[PDB]
């Protein structure tokens, strides 16, 4: 199941002496304290300035043993969006009152979410899938 | 400790202190068998 | 007729039980076949891993390993691999004839 | 050596591996010196993806189970970093298989915080690329440098 949704806005994306890779720096439409820092492979998903994305993380895709790659009639979570990374939780940051900020690593490609009602679904597992759509 | 001769022949106090000495060259230290000798090349497969 | 033990040899050490996965050692070879050989056998639905190690460049040897899923055997993996390889330079030899003669 | 008795002290006193750190000031003398150290800020850069092929060739290519390079008498092999559209594997995902399985399995994963010699300033804006970060035994922050 899901344990994180939501629709950012992109104000930055920088490249950084990187020909694949960008940091693209987000804040979220729905709540106002809510900032990312998030790097993606700009060679297979594009992202530009002022554009719309659905990040989203998930727990797994609705015991597994191990990967295996996609064989004919295979459903997942990830049919839904375009660009799906699979990665870990290493720190959980608070800042002031209430605001707390988690870092995920997708192998260096690292992530850093800001908000404060996460406290609960966000938890720190060697498991979350980040999903993102348009 | 022997009268000039018109290099003297070394006596057994010369023979054990010949040059660094028989300690030295062949009891501290010593050729050995079973042992091999070559340049060295590099090699990251090993 | 006597058929050559020497060429391909399985490597007892890292075979497994089943034995879905071993590590193959072949002389007398290296990237020309290996790397060819691998890419044809990383194709098979059944392999789950496979790639292709040379010892050393002084010793003639090339070690391919095959880990696959169930039902199939990694010797099995190598025999389609081999096969699919033999047809793969049929249709090289096939298309380049052609077009000597469509000149 | 002819005899044993020789043998076991050229194998386990004298022997290479025992030497790691000298009595001088108890520092590291063995290490790789220069392809390696080159090819490791490379490989362990954010830029390096790998495909499957590509990624399994470079396991194998380094860790031979016939060798007895592997601890676990199977390639386990780490799912990718990249799902869709294409499955990619990082670089650094490539250190953290070699030690997954070259690590008994009996045992945890490393965990360490190091720097490196390559300031964040030269990898662009906002990068940790300085911070060398293994947790659980995976490289999930900087590259490698010859520190």
């Amino acid at each position: 199941n899901t344990l994180f949704d939501d629709i950012f806005q992109v104000s930055e994306v920088d490249p950084g002496r990187y020909n694949k890779v960008c940091r693209i720096e987000a804040a979220s439409t729905t709540q106002d304290q809510c900032k990312l820092t998030l790097d993606i492979n700009v060679e297979l998903f594009p992202v530009a300035a002022q554009d719309s994305l659905t990040v989203t993380i998930a727990s797994s895709l609705n015991a597994t043993r191990s990967w295996r790659p996609p064989q004919a009639g295979d459903r997942s979570l990830a049919d839904d969006y375009d660009y799906v990374m699979y990665g870990t939780a290493y720190k959980f940051e608070e800042v002031s009152k209430d605001l707390i900020a988690v870092y995920y690593s997708f192998g260096g490609l690292l992530m850093r979410l800001e908000g404060n009602y996460r406290n609960l679904n966000n938890l720190k597992q060697e498991n979350a899938y980040l999903l993102i759509r348009r | 400790k022997a009268q000039g001769r018109t290099v003297p022949i070394p006596g057994v106090k010369q023979a054990l202190e010949k040059k660094e000495g028989l300690f030295r060259k062949h009891m501290m230290g010593k050729r050995v068998n079973y042992a091999a000798r070559s340049v060295i090349s590099p090699d990251p497969n090993i | 007729e006597e058929p050559d033990r020497e060429k391909i040899k399985l490597l007892t050490q890292a075979t497994s039980e089943d034995g879905t996965s071993a590590s193959f050692q072949i002389v007398e070879e290296d990237h020309t076949l290996g790397n060819a050989l691998r890419y044809v056998i990383m194709k098979n639905p059944d392999v789950e891993f496979c790639g292709y190690s040379i010892p050393h460049p002084s010793e003639n040897l090339l070690n391919i390993r095959i880990q696959t899923y169930g039902e199939t055997t990694a010797v099995d993996a190598l025999q389609k691999g081999l096969k699919d390889l033999m047809d793969l330079c049929d249709v090289v030899e096939s298309k380049f004839t052609e077009k000597i003669k469509s000149m | 050596p002819q005899n044993e008795n020789a043998r076991a002290e050229a194998l386990n006193l004298a022997n290479t591996d025992s030497q790691y750190l000298t009595p001088t000031s108890g520092s590291p003398v063995r290490g790789l010196i220069q392809d390696h150290i080159s090819a490791g800020v490379w490989l362990t850069s954010k830029d390096s993806f790998f495909t499957r092929e590509q990624y399994q060739q470079y396991i194998y290519g380094c860790i031979r189970p016939e060798d007895g390079h592997t601890t676990r008498s199977k390639i386990v092999t780490l799912p990718p970093t990249i799902f869709k559209p294409y499955p990619l594997w990082t670089g650094k995902q490539i250190i953290t298989t070699v030690l997954l399985n070259v690590t008994p399995p009996d045992m945890p994963g490393i965990n360490l915080i190091s720097k490196n010699k390559i300031k964040n300033e030269y990898w662009g804006k906002g990068s940790l690329e300085n911070e060398v970060l293994f947790k659980d035994g995976a490289l999930l922050c900087g590259i490698l440098d010859k520190s």
